[PDB]
RNA sequence: GGCAGCCAACGUGUUGGCUGGGUAGGGGAGCGUCCUGCAUCCGGUGAAGCCGCCGAGUGAUCGAGUGGUGGAGGGUGUGG
RNA sequence: CGUAGACGGUGAGAGCCCGGUACGUGAAAACCCGACGUCUGUCUUGAUGGUGUUCCCGAGUAGCAGCGGGCCCGUGGAAUCUGCUGUGAAUCUGCCGGGACCACCCGGUAAGCCUGAAUACUUCCCAGUGACCGAUAGCGGAUUAGUACCGUGAGGGAAUGGUGAAAAGUACCCCGGGAGGGGAGUGAAAGAGUACCUGAAACCGUGCGCUUACAAUCCGUCAGAGCCCUCGACGUGUCGUGGGGUGAUGGCGUGCCUUUUGAAGAAUGAGCCUGCGAGUCAGGGACAUGUCGCGAGGUUAACCCGGGUGGGGUAGCCGC
């Protein structure tokens, strides 16, 4: 889907919008991805109760990959001819990512 | 400079259609059937003139046959021979179909009722005596096969 | 009797193309392209809707219920048009609406409508579209806006060829026809009409023949 | 004072003479709703539906006339 | 940018964000249709054209008599086919067909057997389409669906979709035993709090203005004083080409639809609301009425070729 775990992207709609974050899990049965710092909640839990802060799933579409160059980016993919793995392209520049 | 926005219809060629009980303004609690009645629930039949005989049935059959051995043929007009062939000349089945007078399979028969005052060598099946003697006239022949 | 100069993709003309009276001339009836255009799009429209009527519907053929001493209303069947979830009083059926219009409506109205263009100065010809052996969608999209600035374009396209089909095929207010299937909705609907020299020769030479 | 039908004169729609109660029923001209075609346009700077006010049409009505709810689609025109 | 401006979602109308679309590619193994090398089977004991004369080619059958069916043919003058029951033929100068019947000439060989191609159908699968419906519609079934439920039966047969962008589904405090609620917070909105979009009418009140307890009533209309509110000019309220809500009091006043000569009728129907519910549909069918083209000519069906309504198609049809 070429948005992975352990990559970095950038919101581009939402009060978000704009800022940095890191994606923890990926639900690609609804197409909702989890990322830390973007939106915000609050969550009410009671067993000790308080109000607890916990992130919000964000569909996957709404973000997109950032490059080593900071600029979010297409992905592009190309076949290896020494083995067959496929590599995900970045495609403003063309480079492996 | 018409766009399909510049077509209209013909005035008049479209006309209501008429939509029967739909209000008492217009057409209403009865939809052109009036009182009660069968006319008022579905019908009455065509040959049905209240119990006595129609005209269909009290009236005599017409007598003989129809002849179904009839053999058919088709007058081509003298004076129309003359009007489609002012020069005149030679006349036979296939001139006939292109001038469009008879039918191209149909067989053909001619009559003397118009006038003849062109030389025309006619060729067909069956000759009057009037037809005849307006092209012995008319200095031409006409054989029949 | 009308000309129009042949252009090139390179800007330059070519030749000289005649227009004959008889075809092109002829006073418009707003009517007859009415009556056809309308048989077009009766024709046009696909007829398949059907429902259920009272005789259709599942179950119920056996009276609710006893005539007198019930004290309710008489009824007949469960299915009955009356009763919610029955059928529908006239059901409408699988249908279609060709309407045949005679040879000559449809000629004559084709004929019109191309008269009136001819009037209003929307016939063009070209003798090919774009460069041979590479669909250029791009350069067909240059090309129009240099020919012409209306909305949508009209162009007739021989068979045999298929880049400028495939090149122009994209773009959504330009629509491309084979003079053998020219057709009225299609000539009303655009502003712009282009004839290319083989097609204007074919539809002619078919006209006259 | 006004609308409407028939008729006569002249004109590129004014004048003049009459008529206009009506069930079954006949004829003529229209309003509104849904769905398509196109030229186009409105709409989170608030559409549709919802509830009023003011107006206008001889009628079915209309108002690209506005107020409070609503947050996502609709409209003019000529057609079918 | 585009050989991709189909379609959905993402916090509002997105081809430039994603799912993706034009376009290319790709299968180790398996299955259905299409070619290419051992092997198998037949006859060249057979084959082609040439001059006279002595049991077989389909049998209880064709046909006949009666009794019945199906071809338009309903015993009518009744051919042809089939069947039940009885009889019953020839092997070629033999027969039966040629619409009760035969002389001369005219066309085919019955009782034996099978045979692809055009056609009908769609429980199932795939890909699409819709001037088809959008929750009383559309399949009975968008949800526990042929479930609940009724009937021991064959069976009958229901009603029930929408929070939001995401559960971020209301921590905590207080009243209350709980149910239920008020704040504080979430959220754009909680006049979106799960009984959850929009929330009308019948329905049940509260508060405000006016009226009514001497009053005889299809309950309204036409006048009409008073009270209350409102808009301008003028002062404390008064007019003004004034509106609004109420209306004390006088004139007139017998609901609606049916079916009827005749109804307020003490003749029928309606407790009320919200939806559902009635001249529709096919044919070269027919007639007459407007409209369109040609014209002594007017025209096509089925069908063939174009992801397309187009081009062909003279078989027929209607008057001359
Ligand atoms: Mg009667
Ligand atoms: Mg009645
Ligand atoms: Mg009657
Ligand atoms: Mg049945
Ligand atoms: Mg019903
Ligand atoms: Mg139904
Ligand atoms: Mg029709
Ligand atoms: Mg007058
Ligand atoms: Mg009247
Ligand atoms: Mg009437
Ligand atoms: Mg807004
Ligand atoms: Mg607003
Ligand atoms: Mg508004
Ligand atoms: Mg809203
Ligand atoms: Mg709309
Ligand atoms: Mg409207
Ligand atoms: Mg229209
Ligand atoms: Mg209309
Ligand atoms: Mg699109
Ligand atoms: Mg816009
Ligand atoms: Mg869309
Ligand atoms: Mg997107
Ligand atoms: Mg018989
Ligand atoms: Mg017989
Ligand atoms: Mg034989
Ligand atoms: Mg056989
Ligand atoms: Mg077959
Ligand atoms: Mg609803
Ligand atoms: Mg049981
Ligand atoms: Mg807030
Ligand atoms: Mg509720
Ligand atoms: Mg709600
Ligand atoms: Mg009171
Ligand atoms: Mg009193
Ligand atoms: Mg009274
Ligand atoms: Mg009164
Ligand atoms: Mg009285
Ligand atoms: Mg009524
Ligand atoms: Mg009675
Ligand atoms: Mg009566
Ligand atoms: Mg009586
Ligand atoms: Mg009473
Ligand atoms: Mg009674
Ligand atoms: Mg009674
Ligand atoms: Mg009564
Ligand atoms: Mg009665
Ligand atoms: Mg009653
Ligand atoms: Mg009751
Ligand atoms: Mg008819
Ligand atoms: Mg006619
Ligand atoms: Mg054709």
């Amino acid at each position: 889907m070429k948005v992975h775990k352990g990559d970095t992207v950038l919101v581009i709609s939402g009060k978000d919008k704009g800022a940095k974050g890191k994606v923890l899990v990926a639900y690609p049965d609804r197409n909702k991805v989890l990322v830390e710092g973007v939106n915000r909640i609050k969550k009410h839990t009671a067993v000790s109760g308080g109000i607890v802060t916990q992130e919000a799933p964000i569909h996957v579409s709404n973000v997109m990959v950032v490059d080593s160059d900071g600029k979010p980016t297409r992905v592009g993919y190309r076949i290896d001819d020494e083995t067959g793995k496929k590599v995900r392209i970045a495609k403003t520049n063309g480079k492996d990512i | 400079v018409i766009k399909l926005h510049d077509l209209k219809p013909a005035p008049g060629e479209k006309k209501a259609k008429t939509r029967v009980g739909r209000g008492e303004g217009s057409k209403g609690k009865t939809a052109g059937r009036g009182t009660k009645g069968t006319k008022a629930r579905k019908n009455v039949p065509v040959m049905f003139e209240g119990g006595q005989m129609p005209i269909h049935m009290r009236l005599p059959k017409l007598k003989g046959f129809k002849n179904r051995f009839r053999t058919e043929y088709q007058v081509v007009n003298v004076g129309d021979i003359n009007k489609a062939f002012p020069q005149g000349g030679t006349v036979g089945v296939d001139e006939l179909v292109a001038k469009g007078l008879v039918r191209k399979n149909s067989l053909v028969k001619v009559l003397g009722d118009g006038k003849l005052t062109v030389k025309v060598d006619v060729t067909a099946n069956k000759f009057s005596g009037s037809a005849r003697e307006a092209i012995t006239a008319a200095g031409g022949s006409a054989t029949e096969l | 009797t009308l000309k129009v100069d042949v252009k090139t993709p390179a800007g330059k003309t070519d030749g000289s193309v005649e227009l004959p009276a008889e075809l092109f001339d002829v006073e418009p009836n707003i009517a007859l392209m009415h009556q056809v255009v309308t048989a077009q799009l009766a024709a046009k429209r696909q007829g398949t809707h059907s429902t259920k009527t009272r005789g259709e519907v599942s179950g119920g053929g056996k009276k609710p219920y006893r005539q007198k001493g019930t004290g309710r209303a008489r009824q007949g069947s469960t299915r009955a048009p009356q009763f919610t979830g029955g059928g529908t009083v006239h059901g409408p059926k699988p249908r279609d609406y060709s309407q045949r219009t005679p040879k000559k409506m449809i000629a004559a109205a084709l004929r019109g409508a191309l008269s009136d263009r001819a009037r209003n100065d929307r016939i063009h010809a070209v003798t090919e579209l774009v460069e041979g052996q590479t669909p250029s969608t791009k350069s067909a999209k240059t090309f129009l806006g240099t020919l012409t600035e209306n909305k949508k374009v009209l162009v007739v396209i021989g068979r045999t060829d298929e880049v400028g089909a495939k090149s122009v095929r994209n773009l959504p207010g330009v629509h491309v026809i084979s003079p053998d299937q020219l057709n009225t909705y299609d000539v009303l609907n655009a502003d712009d009409v282009v004839f290319s020299v083989e097609a204007l020769n074919a539809y002619i030479s078919a006209n006259s023949k």
